[PDB]
RNA sequence: CCCGCAGAAGAAGCACCGGCUAACUCCGUGCCAGCAGCCGCGGUAAUACGGAGGGUGCAAGCGUUAAUCGGAAUUACUGGGCGUAAAGCGCACGCAGGCGGUUUGUUAAGUCAGAUGUGAAAUCCCCGGGCUCAACCUGGGAACUGCAUCUGAUACUGGCAAGCUUGAGUCUCGUAGAGGGGGGUAGAAUUCCAGGUGUAGCGGUGAAAUGCGUAGAGAUCUGGAGGAAUACCGGUGGCGAAGGCGGCCCCCUGGACGAAGACUGACGCUCAGGUGCGAAAGCGUGGGGAGCAAACAGGAUUAGAUACCCUGGUAGUCCACGCCGUAAACGAUGUCGACUUGGAGGUUGUGCCCUUGAGGCGUGGCUUCCGGAGCUAACGCGUUAAGUCGACCGCCUGGGGAGUACGGCCGCAAGGUUAAAACUCAAAUGAAUUGACGGGGGCCCGCACAAGCGGUGGAGCAUGUGGUUUAAUUCGAUGCAACGCGAAGAACCUUACCUGGUCUUGACAUCCACGGAAGUUUUCAGAGAUGAGAAUGUGCCUUCGGGAACCGUGAGACAGGUGCUGCAUGGCUGUCGUCAGCUCGUGUUGUGAAAUGUUGGGUUAAGUCCCGCAACGAGCGCAACCCUUAUCCUUUGUUGCCAGCGGUCCGGCCGGGAACUCAAAGGAGACUGCCAGUGAUAAACUGGAGGAAGGUGGGGAUGACGUCAAGUCAUCAUGGCCCUUACGACCAGGGCUACACACGUGCUACAAUGGCGCAUACAAAGAGAAGCGACCUCGCGAGAGCAAGCGGACCUCAUAAAGUGCGUCGUAGUCCGGAUUGGAGUCUGCAACUCGACUCCAUGAAGUCGGAAUCGCUAGUAAUCGUGGAUCAGAAUGCCACGGUGAAUAC
């Protein structure tokens, strides 16, 4: 409830932006919500192509575009047809012209958003947590991360008061700024309210 | 096993000579208790000792895992614990090296 | 009993389903209804209540209540206890009763073996048998745990007889002792009283007063009279059954211990009832009465003070004789006896070696602390046991009721003693662990205090909140941790509220149909919402009977809500707190809750570091790695710079230069690295050196596990529930700015290290396109006209202010202070009334340094001066940033 995103004070030292571009004072507004826009469009369309995260940038007023998820074939269907739905959608509520790269993530139980999303899913249906959500943090564990710690608020179970859990293995130094710490959320409204995840990962070391 | 040779031959100096120092000290510390052990490796065979007291937290352990030991109790100890009981003087010097010169003997013996 | 006929046909329920305890989901109800043996469910998401499905169990039954035993080793013979949990009488002598050392003989009671008779049958049990089986009947056996007698066996127990010495007891001799009773007695003080001296206090308290004293105290000296207690010695010393016992002396008298022998020869151990003793307080009769002192009196303290304090003071305490018989009468440990590893003192006898020199070595009584096996729930006990047994007695059997009532016994009396029940609660206890707390202790820290500096509270003004009024003065935050807060900016808008005007598949979304481009331009009624019109366009692909756009009507799924619940949530936040702590694994100790590690000696800003130590490690934290500020270097030199030189309208204005400032990227540099001392040879602290910076150099970010069911459903998301011709939607005007009040947060003051006028100096950082806006021009000015230039080291905002010099002002409510009001104007914006900002002139209040109480701050800080920014049309003294000047104090 005080802790800095951990995935905030570290743009820079480690962790480059996810959107780059320029901009000037009349602009920069405009440009904001339309590559939130493309965000809002992303998020809500694939779910199921396990998606971490979509890396803006424009150059020279034609807004180039990355997917950073786990089936680059499952983005694009058979043939790759089904993206360039997706490519021209997308320019159309930019205002400029795309190429849409993408980026298929090597180690899926490895990125934050992404282990966080399957805790949600697990979560969202019904699942026992504790049962996916010690599994989810032993799975990590041993393909290679120096430390994971995964963290659910709501009213897990079922309950009737909210509680937090969390859970924790190896090192997660959120005050070492020298750290690699994947971070996200993907929070859980289920039939009975909304619950919540926090993961840190302590996937790199410089 | 890594400090002792890194000191060395190996990796001592990739650092600040202070802060690479004190990895050094952490090597005698290692070298300093742990250093008779490192050979032996799994679990002991037997476990001579020179006192009882002294070392009362040997036959609570070493008689626990049922390790044979050998102990020189003094006339102020307890051999409860120790499986060969040696009547003899832990406080004395000659006589120690002499019970160590006695073990000495057939040890070097054994080694077959 | 047997045979034939008829057809699936005539025949399945009851409890419970939270744990106990077999078996769960849905709906309804909302601390209601109700359930229930227990423990407990019911507050809008109930597996427990009611129904429903399904399930479990039992079954012609099933459950409920009642009753006995069990479970209950909670009446313990089998088979409980008593240091603290319930419970060792306060202690002692001791009759009955129980129990009893060792040797031989005897007896044959107990005991014991065989036999004998009786032990009725059915019933219980065993092999059978009989009704188709069963239940039921039944044959035979066993058994009926027993009682009487005969016959023996004689270990053990008892009787009897005779012993023996260890148990027990007597004598010889000493030793120590606050043992007990009596009768004397000495010193010290206390108060009193009489003299001498001599004089205003004495006594008392946190500070006082009560009281005593100028009829002379208190002080000091001299002396007498009394009463009670025995300093020092005096000691977890001694003595006594226990209560208890203390100056010395004498008389009377009890017990204990040791020696080497003597002698009786089991004379024992315990003991209900019985007898005696038995602190204190108290009772009765009579003596005493210094001090102390219940009660009481007076003075105080307090909110009250039938107390704590102070001055006095009766009983009483003191003595005798009676009485009472209770006490945390407590090593909370019954009496006697046997046995079971040590250590160190103390006290008191006695044997020996050297008393050869305070000694050394034994042997007995009693006693103090720590401790091992073992024991106990643990805590602890531990040769004087709570250990290991044996004898005898007392006593316990949930809490309260109650140690009470009733009766009995005792009592002068107060009372004591023996001692229930109903009723009522499912707990009451013991020891021990983790925290929290303490007007407990130690140690350490933080502008926490102290030492200073300057403010607050007093004044006016700006601003927010409670209160109050209102058509409405939206909503929320409202101990530190709300109160210049959400609000980085309410005239309209914002707007969530108010009055009135209106709309309702809609202002915003998807989906269906037709007329029809979309759009463009314009009038009347109207506050506006709208209503009622009048023209123009006819446009992209052709399936072309349409597209897809976009307007309108029409239909319904829906749409919409800043509606209640931060105690259904997520997300984000404050906070204790940048506090130094919080934990885990593995091992060990403990029955266990847990502990240790994480404590300790030091050390530090720090569970930071070294060492030690049943710990070894590890994670999250601290520190570091990131920003920036301080010194320096390499590249680059613009729109920024100007050193050495040319031209100069001397101004970086112009060549031109590339050094310096500076700008910006990349490196260096501070590490207790060097030196000395101190320090456990450790960490580390102290001072110096060089160095721009010296001990985390300064500042910042970064906020652990958790606490506060702290904020927020109105940023957002969101389960619920909720409303839906409205709690939703659109408009106009108003409120959000109200004002008998009260609080918090600021601004400016009350002036002379200051106000005023003139001359005049030095800043940083930042901001900029329906934007910032020079030059010039007009107006007192606010600003208006024109208007280059700059999306930006180049243009503009923009002129830093306190400072400095010169004149001036004279302690005044003044040239202080500047509110309030008056008119008069400027800009913004549809619109300045409610309610803006600024300017001109006039106006000129309160107020003269602010009660209790109170807050901030450790150096470029406080204080004081001024600048820019965000928010925004317009609107800062609020917030956020910047540079200037420049301290006091820390014992």
């Amino acid at each position: 409830g005080q802790k800095v995103h951990p995935n905030g004070i570290r743009l820079g030292i480690v962790k480059p932006w996810n959107s780059t571009w320029f901009a000037n004072t009349k602009e920069f507004a405009d440009n904001l919500d339309s590559d939130f826009k493309v965000r809002q469009y992303l998020t809500k369309e694939l779910a199921k192509a396990s998606v971490s995260r979509i890396v803006i940038e424009r150059p020279a007023k034609s807004i180039r575009v990355t997917i950073h998820t786990a089936r680059p074939g499952i983005v694009i269907g058979k043939k790759g047809e089904d993206v360039e739905k997706l490519r021209k959608v997308v320019a159309d509520i930019a205002g400029v012209p795309a190429q849409i790269n993408i980026a298929e993530v090597r180690k899926p139980e490895l990125d934050a958003k992404l282990v966080a999303d399957s805790i949600t899913s697990q979560l969202e249906r019904r699942v026992m947590f504790r049962r996916a959500m010690k599994r989810a943090v032993q799975n990590a564990m041993r393909l290679g991360a120096k430390g994971i710690k995964v963290e659910v608020s709501g009213r897990l179970g079922g309950a009737e008061i909210a509680r937090t859990e969390w859970y924790r293995e190896g090192r997660v130094p959120l005050h070492t700024l020298r750290a690699d710490i994947d971070y996200n959320t993907s929070e859980a409204h289920t039939t009975y309210g909304v619950i919540g995840v926090k993961v840190w990962i302590f996937k790199g070391e410089i | 096993k890594d400090l002792e040779t890194q000191s060395q031959d190996g990796t001592f100096d990739k650092l600040t000579k202070k802060e690479a120092l004190m990895r050094t000290r952490e090597l005698e510390k290692l070298e300093n208790s742990l250093g008779g052990i490192k050979d032996m490796g799994g679990l002991p065979d037997a476990l001579f000792v020179i006192d009882a007291d002294h070392e009362h937290i040997a036959i609570k352990e070493a008689n626990n895992l049922g390790i044979p030991v050998f102990a020189i109790v003094d006339t102020n100890s307890d051999p409860d614990g120790v499986d060969f009981v040696i009547p003899g003087n832990d406080d004395a010097i000659r006589a120690v090296t002499l019970y160590l010169g006695a073990v000495a003997a057939t040890v070097r013996e054994g080694r077959s």
